[PDB]
RNA sequence: GCCGCUAUUAUUGGGCCUAAAGCGUCCGUAGCCGGGCCCGUAAGUCCCUGGCGAAAUCCCACGGCUCAACCGUGGGGCUUGCU
RNA sequence: GCCAGUGGCGAAGGCGCCCGGCUGGAACGGGUCCGACGGUGAGGGACGAAGGCCAGGGGAGCGAACCGGAUUAGAUACCCGGGUAGUCCUGGCUGUAAAGGAUGCGGGCUAGGUGUCGGGCGAGCUUCGAGCUCGCCCGGUGCCGAAGGGAAGCCGUUAAGCCCG
C-alpha cells in the first residue's frame, strides 16, 4: 500500500519534470517532505512551495522552475559517516559536486556539502540533481 | 470588436462539433442538449487580432498557407491573392517543404494550416523546418505542434471565407496596406465558394 | 560566447537539433518566445514574460 | 486546484418545514433513513440511492 | 599466505593494438630501449604518479595533505615538474 | 571555405544565407529548429569536416536482398565525421557500391551534425578545462545502453574503438564507460554514444557549474 | 508433471502428449518389475 | 474499498469538508447532543446508526466537531457502549447466520467462502483489539461461543 | 586451476506476454514493508574522546647496499572489529 | 435454442428456461461509525475444468475400446453403421490443463479521445414509462492513440512507463 509518500513526491517531481509541467501538488504531506523541499529550494531545484491545509495530512503546492533531471529516494536510509559522501555521491550523482544528496542528522536536514562543513554524518534520504 | 455577432453566427464560426478535446475546452463556451459544442466567439475575435498582427510583422511571401479540404481551398487562394501569401489549396505535395529537388519548392516562414487533422502532412514538414503553426481549430482537434490557435468550425464554406476575410483586412490593416479597415473593399462572397 | 536559448515553458534550454520553434510575442511584440519539441507535442501553454499573453 | 483538492462534499444541508406543523427543520439531502418531523412524524425526506426525495418543504433553504 | 614480490611493470590488455604497437615502436627507436618491458617500466611508474595525484584530488586533510607535498617535492627532486606545480601538472 | 564555395549554389534558405555571408558561424546554424540539407553548408561552416582524416568510416556491411534470380546485394556503410573540438556527425549510407555508399555516408553525417559539452566533471580532475564530458550521460539505440563518464585527464577513452573514434572527432579526450546490450552491432553501439553526446545538451545546470566544470559548448 | 512449452513446440520433436505417454509407460514397466517382479 | 479480498478499488465514502470550528447554522449544543446520543442508545441503535440518524433529522454534522467527543466516548461515559466493539459483533453475527445456512446447505461452498473471509476479518480485528486492550487477551473467536454471545 | 571477461548470480546491478522464467486461484502464520501530528526515551544512527585490534605484509617520503629489488627511520592504512 | 452482446457476476475454475426460499460478494450515494486495524506471504490450508477411480443408482442422445462396411499399395485412421465404459444423479477420492491476459499482488505519478455496463448528479424531451437524449462524477469493461517504453511485434492511466514494497 502507501509507503514513502517522500519518494511519491520525488517521482511526481521528476516525472513532472519530464512533461514540463510548472506546478505539482504532493498529497500525504510531511514535515520531512518540507524540509526536502526547503532544501531544494535553497539549492536552487524548485521555485516555491506552499503548504495547503485540509482535515487530512495537508497537501504542498510546488511551483517548478525546470532545474531537476532526476530526484529520488535513498530509500534504504543509509547511514553514512562524514567522510563516505564521496562514494555515495559517486553512486548517485553525475559529476563531482552537481546535485545534492539530502541528509538527516541529528542537526536537521541538509545537504551532503553541510554536513562536511559540519563534519556531522547521518543518514541519506534523497538525492536531487 | 469586429465583425460583430451576427455574421460569426450566420457564418457558424460558433459551431463546433460532437467531439470535444481538453486542449479546446479553454475555447469552448458550452454544450447544447443535441451533444454539440459551441466555441466562445470571443476569443475566436481576440485570436484572430492577435494573428493579425503576427503575420503583419512576418514577411508576405513567406506566408504559406495549405487547405485540402475544398472549402478552404478558395479562400485560401484568395487570401494568398491579397496578401502573397503561397496558397497551396490542393494535395501539400509531399515534400513541398523537405525535398529541394521538388519543383515547387518552398522553405517559408510560418504557416496557416486550415485544420491539422487534414494537413498533417504539411503540418510535419513545417515541424521539420521549425516554423510557427497558425492553425483554426475546432472543438476536436488536438493544439500538438500548434504555435498559434484561432477557434473556428473549420469546416464550413461561411465561416472559412469569413475567418479568411478578416485574416487578410487585419493583416493588411497592420501592414498599413490599407488605413481604417472599413477601407477593404473584397466580399465574403469572393472569399466564398458558391457552389 | 554565444548563449543557450531557453523553452518559455520548460526553462530546459533548447537543444541543437530539435524540432523547436521561436517567433515573437503576439500582442506584444519585443519578446522571443522559444518552445521546446516536448511543449509543442504536448501542447504545453506558454506565456509572454514582459506581457501575459498565454498561448498554445 | 479543481474537483480532487480539498474534496468536497455535494450534499447539503437543508432547512425545510412541514406542511402539518410548520416547524422549520434541518435535515440532509443524501439520508439513509426516511427523516420524520420531530413533532408530527410527518416524512420530510424519503430515502434513495441518492439525493432523498423532499416532502414537505415549500418554505425552504439551503446552507 | 606470504609476500610474494610482485612485478613493477603492466603489460598491456591487448598485445596487438595498431595503435599502441606504433606508437611503441616509435618511442622505442627515439630512445633506444632494449625492452617493451623497460618501456611499461616507466609507463607503470607514471601511472602510479597519476593514480596517486588521483586519490589526492579526491582526498581529506592532515593526510593526503602530507601525501601530497611529498608527491610534489619527489618529482621536483626527479625533475619532472617544476617547484610552482600542482596535481593537475 | 572559398573552394567549395565558389562551385556550390544553395538551393536552400539556410545555404542562402550562408553563401550570402550570414550565418557566418555554425553555432549560429544550430539551435533554431532549422533544416540542414546542404552538406555544403556544413562544410563552409566547419571546414576541417572535408578532411579524410576527421573523417571515418566506422562500419561496412554487405547486406542481401532475396529475389528471382538469386542474391541482390547492398553496401550499407557507416560514417563519421567531426571537428575534434565539440561537433561530431553520424551517417548511414547505402549503395551497390562501397564508394558510393561512402560519400553519401558522409554526406548523411555532415547533415547530422550536433553541438556538444565538453568540460571537466571527475572527481579527480577539477581541472575546469574540457578535455572530457562534465557531467554522466547516457545514451541508447537498439539494445545498447552506453553510459559515459568523465574521467581524468591522460585517462583515455575507456571505450570500445568506435566510441574511441567517434568522442576523438568530437574532441572528448578522456571518457569511462559502462555499457550494456549488444556492442557488436556498431550501428546501434554508435548511435547510443552519439545519443549520450547530444544528452550533454539535454541535461540542465545551474549558474555556477559552467565555470566550475569548465562547460565549453563548441570551440574552445 | 513439470513440463515445458518448449517442448510442446514441433519444430524438430516428436508431440509432447505422446512422447509423456511413451515415458510413463517405461515408468510403469520400471515400477512393475521393482516393487513385486 | 473492496480491497481485502476483492481488490476492486471503488471509492465511495464521504467527504468531510476541513471545518476547524462548528457551522454556526447548527441548533444543538455538545450537552443536548450528548443527550440525544444517548436517548437513541437507548432506543437501541448502533453508533453509526445514531450518527446517521443525527446528520439525517437533527442536522447535526460531526457530533466530535459539536462536543469534542466521540459517540464510543459519550456512550462509555454514560454507562452504554457495547461491551465488545460493534464492527467485530455484527462480522460475527454474520457469520453465525451462515454457519445456520451452511449447515442446511453443504454444497454452498461460494457462501462457504464469504465465511472465510469473514472470518478471516474476525481474526484480524481480534488480533488489533487484543493489542489495544479493547477486548481480554484470552479472547478467541469460537462459532460455538459467539453463537451463545449474539444469543 | 582461480580471478577477470560475466550486469552469464545482478546490494551497487539482471531478467520472468511472445526468447529460460508469475505458484491454477485464493486465504492466512512467521518474516519483511508500513499513513500523519505531538510528547518522551535514546536501542540502532551520527560526532568527540579513552583503551585494544601483534609484528611482517600494503601506501608514501626519507636514508643504506652503484640505483633498484632488498633493508632501516618515520607517517598512514589493514585486521569484521570489540569496548 | 433465438433474445445473448469485445454484455454481466464471480478468487479462479466457472455461471444462461421460469417462479419461490436461504445465502455470498462488489459498485454507487453517504459532514455515519472504528481509528492504521494495513500490504505481501516462506511454511500451511481451502477451492479447483474435463477426464479417471470406489460404492450405489440411472442410461435418451453422443460415444473411447471393440465390432462390421468402405477407402487405400497398406489404412491398427480419417468416412459410414453399430457399440462398452463414460457422459446424468448421490457420496467420496484424484488435484491435474494452451487452468492463457502465456502478463503475481498492493500503492503513487505520467495527454487524452471514443464506446459500453452499473450507480449517482444536473439539464432537456416525453406516449409521463424501472422511459428517451445530452453532459458531469465514481467504478468496471473495450478500441484507438501523442509522449514514453521496448529486440521488435506490440504496450501505452485496465502499461509491458517512472517510483515505493
Ligand atoms: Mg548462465
Ligand atoms: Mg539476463
Ligand atoms: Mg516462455
Ligand atoms: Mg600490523
Ligand atoms: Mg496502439
Ligand atoms: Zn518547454
Ligand atoms: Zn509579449
Ligand atoms: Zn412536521
Amino acid at each position: 500500500t502507501l509507503l514513502d509518500p517522500l519518494a511519491n513526491a520525488l517521482s511526481h517531481i521528476t516525472n513532472s519534470e519530464r512533461v514540463g509541467k510548472k506546478e505539482v501538488y504532493l498529497k500525504p504531506a510531511s514535515k520531512l517532505m518540507g524540509e526536502v523541499l526547503r532544501v531544494m529550494q535553497e539549492n536552487g531545484y524548485i521555485g516555491e512551495f506552499e503548504f495547503i491545509d485540509d482535515g487530512r495530512a495537508g497537501i504542498y503546492r510546488v511551483q517548478l522552475i525546470g532545474k531537476i533531471n532526476k530526484a529520488g529516494a535513498i530509500k534504504p536510509r543509509f547511514p553514512v559517516k562524514a567522510r563516505e559522501y564521496e562514494a555515495w555521491e559517486k553512486r548517485f550523482l553525475p559529476a563531482f559536486e552537481f546535485g545534492i544528496l539530502i541528509v538527516s542528522t541529528s542537526q536537521g536536514v541538509m545537504t551532503h556539502k553541510e554536513a562536511i562543513e559540519k563534519g556531522i554524518g547521518g543518514r541519506l534520504i534523497a538525492y536531487v540533481y | 470588436y469586429l465583425v460583430p455577432l451576427d455574421q460569426y453566427l450566420a457564418a457558424g464560426v460558433h459551431i463546433g462539433t460532437q467531439q470535444k478535446t481538453q486542449d479546446m475546452k479553454k475555447f469552448i463556451y458550452r454544450v447544447r442538449q443535441d451533444g454539440l459544442y459551441v466555441l466562445d466567439v470571443r476569443k475566436t475575435d481576440e485570436r484572430l487580432r492577435t494573428a493579425g498582427k503576427f503575420l503583419a510583422k512576418f514577411d508576405p511571401t513567406s506566408i504559406l498557407a495549405v487547405s485540402v479540404r475544398l472549402y478552404g481551398q478558395k479562400p485560401v487562394k484568395k487570401f494568398g491573392e491579397v496578401t502573397g501569401a503561397r496558397a497551396i489549396p490542393g494535395r501539400f505535395l509531399p515534400g513541398t517543404m523537405t525535398n529541394p529537388q521538388v519543383k515547387n519548392f518552398i522553405e517559408p516562414d510560418v504557416l496557416i494550416v486550415t485544420d491539422p487533422r487534414a494537413d498533417h502532412q504539411a503540418m510535419k514538414e513545417a515541424i521539420e523546418i521549425g516554423i510557427p503553426i497558425v492553425a483554426l481549430v475546432d472543438t476536436e482537434n488536438f493544439l500538438s505542434y500548434v504555435d498559434l490557435a484561432i477557434p473556428t468550425n473549420n469546416k464550413g464554406r461561411k465561416a472559412l471565407a469569413l475567418i479568411y476575410w478578416i485574416l487578410a483586412r487585419e493583416i493588411l490593416y497592420n501592414r498599413k496596406e490599407i488605413e481604417s479597415r472599413e477601407d477593404f473593399k473584397v466580399p465574403v462572397e469572393e472569399f466564398e465558394m458558391r457552389i | 560566447k554565444f548563449e543557450v536559448p531557453v523553452c518559455t515553458s520548460c526553462g530546459k534550454e533548447i537543444t541543437p537539433r530539435e524540432h523547436a520553434t521561436h517567433f515573437v510575442c503576439p500582442n506584444c511584440g519585443e519578446a522571443i518566445i522559444w518552445r521546446c519539441e516536448s511543449c509543442r507535442v504536448l501542447s504545453v501553454p506558454y506565456k509572454c514574460p514582459k506581457c501575459g499573453w498565454e498561448g498554445p | 486546484l479543481p474537483k480532487n483538492l480539498i474534496p468536497m462534499p455535494k450534499s447539503r444541508f437543508l432547512r425545510v418545514k412541514c406542511i402539518d406543523c410548520g416547524n422549520e427543520q434541518i435535515v440532509f439531502s443524501n439520508p439513509s433513513t426516511t427523516v420524520r418531523c420531530l413533532v408530527c412524524g410527518a416524512t420530510l425526506v424519503e430515502p434513495t440511492g441518492g439525493k432523498g426525495i423532499l416532502k414537505a418543504k415549500v418554505l425552504e433553504v439551503l446552507e | 599466505d606470504p609476500k610474494r614480490q610482485r612485478k613493477k611493470y603492466e603489460t598491456p590488455s591487448h598485445p596487438w593494438i595498431k595503435e599502441r604497437l606504433d606508437r611503441e615502436r616509435v618511442i622505442m627507436r627515439k630512445y633506444a630501449l632494449k625492452n617493451k618491458k623497460e618501456l611499461w617500466r616507466h609507463e607503470t611508474q607514471l601511472k602510479e604518479f597519476r593514480r596517486r595525484a588521483r586519490r589526492l584530488l579526491a582526498a581529506r586533510g592532515k593526510q593526503a595533505e602530507v601525501e601530497r607535498v611529498q608527491l610534489l617535492q619527489r618529482l621536483n627532486r626527479l625533475g619532472l615538474l617544476p617547484a610552482d606545480a600542482v596535481l593537475d601538472d | 571555405s572559398q573552394r567549395v564555395l565558389e562551385e556550390w549554389e544553395p538551393r536552400t534558405k539556410l545555404g542562402q544565407l550562408v553563401k550570402a555571408g550570414q550565418i557566418t558561424d555554425i553555432h549560429e546554424i544550430f539551435r533554431k529548429g532549422y533544416q540542414i540539407k546542404e552538406p555544403e553548408i556544413v562544410d563552409v561552416l566547419l571546414p576541417e569536416v572535408n578532411m579524410r582524416e576527421n573523417q571515418e568510416v566506422l562500419d561496412i556491411a554487405l547486406t542481401v536482398r532475396m529475389t528471382d534470380s538469386g542474391r541482390r546485394i547492398r553496401f550499407r556503410v557507416l560514417a563519421a565525421v567531426g571537428n575534434r573540438d565539440g561537433y561530431v556527425g553520424l551517417g548511414i549510407g547505402h549503395g551497390r557500391e562501397v564508394g558510393i555508399a561512402i560519400r553519401k555516408a558522409i554526406n548523411y553525417a555532415k547533415m547530422n551534425i550536433i553541438e556538444i559539452k565538453r568540460g571537466c566533471g571527475s572527481w579527480e580532475c577539477r581541472c575546469r578545462r574540457p578535455h572530457s564530458i562534465p557531467f554522466a550521460v547516457e545514451g541508447k539505440e537498439g539494445s545498447v545502453r552506453v553510459k559515459l563518464m568523465p574521467g581524468p585527464r591522460g585517462l583515455g577513452l575507456v571505450i570500445g574503438d568506435v566510441g574511441k573514434k567517434i568522442l576523438s572527432l568530437a574532441g572528448v579526450q578522456d571518457v569511462w564507460s559502462q555499457s550494456l546490450g549488444e556492442t557488436r552491432t556498431t550501428v546501434n553501439f554508435a548511435k547510443a554514444v552519439f545519443n549520450a553526446l547530444y544528452n550533454t545538451n539535454r541535461v540542465a545546470i545551474q549558474p555556477g557549474m559552467e565555470e566550475k566544470y569548465g562547460i565549453v559548448v563548441g570551440r574552445e | 508433471m513439470k513440463r515445458r512449452p518448449r517442448k510442446w513446440k514441433k519444430k524438430g520433436r516428436m508431440r509432447w502428449k505422446w512422447i509423456k505417454k511413451r515415458i510413463r509407460r517405461l515408468k510403469k514397466q520400471r515400477r512393475k518389475e521393482r516393487g513385486l517382479i | 474499498m473492496a480491497r481485502m479480498h476483492a481488490r476492486k478499488r471503488g471509492k465511495s465514502g464521504s467527504k468531510r469538508p476541513p471545518r476547524t470550528a462548528p457551522p454556526t447554522w447548527v441548533e444543538y449544543t455538545a450537552e443536548e447532543v450528548e443527550g440525544l446520543v444517548v436517548k437513541l442508545r437507548k432506543e437501541g441503535y448502533s453508533a453509526a446508526m445514531i450518527g446517521t440518524i443525527l446528520r439525517d433529522q437533527y442536522g447535526i454534522p460531526s457530533v466530535k466537531l459539536i462536543t469534542g467527543k466521540k459517540i464510543t466516548k459519550i456512550l462509555e461515559e454514560n454507562g452504554l457502549a457495547p461491551q465488545i466493539p460493534e464492527d467485530l459483533m455484527a462480522l460475527i453475527r454474520k457469520a453465525v447466520n451462515l454457519r445456520k445456512h451452511l449447515e442446511m446447505h453443504p454444497k454452498d461452498r461460494h457462501s462457504m467462502r464469504g465465511l472465510q473471509l469473514t472470518e478471516s476479518k474476525i481474526r484480524r480485528l481480534v488480533k488489533y483489539y487484543r493489542r489495544t486492550g479493547k477486548l481480554p487477551a484470552k479472547w478467541r473467536y469460537d462459532p460455538e461461543q459467539a453463537k451463545l454471545l449474539v444469543r
